[PDB]
């Protein structure tokens, strides 16, 4: 991608970057994310609430322990218990 | 603190975060394994070409 | 606030001249937009753009301070303000950048040993690097140099850029009183107007009221350029700063910009690069094939003739005019130093350079040790 998609005179539609960067975050690609940042993009003109939330509610890349986390407190909040599958995490 | 006091302890440690991750960076460069990995690469693609 | 009340700024108050198309002015901005006295009727004003620009995105974040300034102001205020204000020292050596305002591509390794001489040489003598200020072809070369620099490096390499006020994108991004402004490093590829540079350390961008028109700072860069060069260096010898004109690609306006630097009292040595192109490589062409300086044969002479034509894409007479100002410069054919990539041109960047300077101060060699002990160059 360095080599032939960013090389130099290359036209960029606007919103396109911010989407390849949103994939990359999601997808769990460091060095995407490293060279999408270096060839212009910026985290405080991309990250927005909604876009944070979309984060947090992704199902791509690793596995973690978020979940039982939020079941957890929901139930401590709300003593209801499991979580429905179709939740989305504010 | 106020916020030019706050702006100049930000500004420091961005400098100390630069000069450690870059001075981490040469040490690794200048070990001797790093040295004698890129010296074999560099005398095997030398051999071939 | 002794920026504000010590600088001055124009803006277009204008009879609003269509020319071409009804919206665009004789200063290019919108027809509803508005709000020299020559069709533009400036109207001078404190100014409000000045402070330290945040480089958004691009990698690694680097602060910039930046002033807007009138391009008919006095320089020594302007060095004044780069002394006490931006807390500069006095460089032992200044470099002036000139290139294409066209982007262009070079050779890989023609751009790595450019990169690595021009960080090496504004690193050691603790030089000032003099470039056009946006983010186009020569300076966006000296911007990735810049960002090798701040890869592989400890340094702060001091590199203003002077830009024109009016052609640089997001103006309303910028505007502020010693505060800092977020900037983005995004460059939409629809609009003309171009972004400023990331990697650049101060901004000395000039307005002469108009917009999207270049033109507002070459005269004073130049007069800013005279009045360091005027000021005598910490040794205290007798001799100013020296000043160094490093050249790659170019134009048709980079010859004349040669042609003012070679013919100037006190003489600016002038340093090219081959297997850029363009001008660079019509000026080596003619170095190599010059024998007693303005004694050129009828055979070369034509050859140069058919390149100019031919690169250039000009006619006859605009060729044979550029060919008069390239014998006028050649007259001074001992100030051009001339690197070629490989061979036996130095090796490097940086020896060109120095040797450039040492013969072109031309002085004695207590002079010449003074300036290599100001520079820290024990091996010069």
């Amino acid at each position: 991608a360095r080599s032939q998609i960013f090389i130099y005179g290359q036209q960029w539609p606007v919103g396109s970057l911010e989407q390849a960067m949103l994939d990359a975050l999601v997808l769990d690609r460091v060095d995407f994310v490293k060279l999408l940042i270096e060839n212009g993009v910026s985290m405080h003109r991309f990250l927005t609430i909604s876009r944070l939330e979309e984060l947090y509610n992704t199902r791509h890349g690793p596995s973690n322990t978020l979940y039982h986390l939020v079941r957890d407190v929901k139930k401590r909040e709300y003593p209801k218990g499991n979580l429905p599958p179709d939740y989305r995490i504010s | 603190i106020t916020d030019d006091e706050l702006k100049k302890v930000h500004d420091f440690e961005e400098q100390c975060i630069e000069e450690y991750f870059r001075e981490k960076d040469d040490r690794f460069n200048s070990s001797n394994d790093e040295r004698i990995r890129v010296t074999s690469e560099r005398v095997e693609n030398m051999s071939m070409r | 606030s002794w920026i504000e009340r010590a600088f001055y700024k124009r803006e277009c108050v204008h009879i609003i001249p269509s020319t071409k198309d009804p919206h665009r002015c004789c200063c290019g901005r919108l027809i509803g937009q508005h709000v020299w006295s020559i069709s533009k009727h400036t109207q001078l004003s404190p100014t409000d753009a000045f402070g330290t620009i945040e480089f958004q995105g691009g990698g690694h974040s680097n602060k910039a301070m930046y002033v807007r300034v009138s391009f008919d102001t006095k320089p020594d205020l302007l060095l004044h303000l780069m002394t006490k204000e931006w807390q500069l020292e006095l460089p032992k050596l200044l470099i002036s950048v000139h290139g294409g305002l066209q982007n262009f591509e070079l050779q890989p390794k023609l751009k790595q040993v450019f990169g690595k001489g021009l960080i090496k040489a504004a690193m050691t003598t603790g030089a000032w690097i003099f470039t056009g200020g946006v983010n186009t072809g020569v300076i966006r070369h000296v911007g990735d140099a810049l960002k090798d620099h701040a890869s592989k490096s400890r340094g702060k390499i001091c590199t203003i850029g002077i830009a024109p006020w009016g052609i640089v994108e997001n103006q309303e991004d910028l505007i502020g009183r010693d505060v800092v402004r977020p900037y983005q490093t995004m460059s939409n590829p629809m609009s003309k107007l171009t972004v400023l540079n990331s990697m650049h350390s101060h901004f000395i961008l000039a307005d002469n009221g108009t917009t999207g028109k270049y033109g507002a700072e070459v005269k004073l860069r130049r007069q800013l350029e005279k009045h360091i060069s005027l000021q005598k260096i910490n040794t205290r010898i007798g001799q100013g700063v020296p000043v160094v004109a490093l050249i790659v690609e170019g134009g048709p306006n980079v010859i004349s910009i040669v042609l003012e630097y070679l013919r100037d009292t006190p003489p600016v040595p002038v340093v090219v690069c081959d297997g850029s192109g363009r001008a660079s490589d019509i000026l080596a062409f003619g170095h190599k094939y010059s024998e007693e300086g303005g004694l050129i044969n009828e055979s070369l002479r034509d050859q140069l003739l058919v390149t100019i034509q031919k690169t250039f894409t000009y006619t006859r007479t605009q060729a044979q005019h550029l060919f008069i100002i390239l014998m006028e410069c050649m007259k001074k054919k001992e100030l051009i130093t001339v690197f070629r990539m490989g061979s036996e041109g130095h090796q490097d960047i940086d020896l060109a350079i120095l040797t450039a300077l040492l013969k072109g101060a031309n002085a004695s060699a207590p002079d010449q040790l003074s300036l290599a002990l100001a520079w820290n160059r024990v091996d010069i």
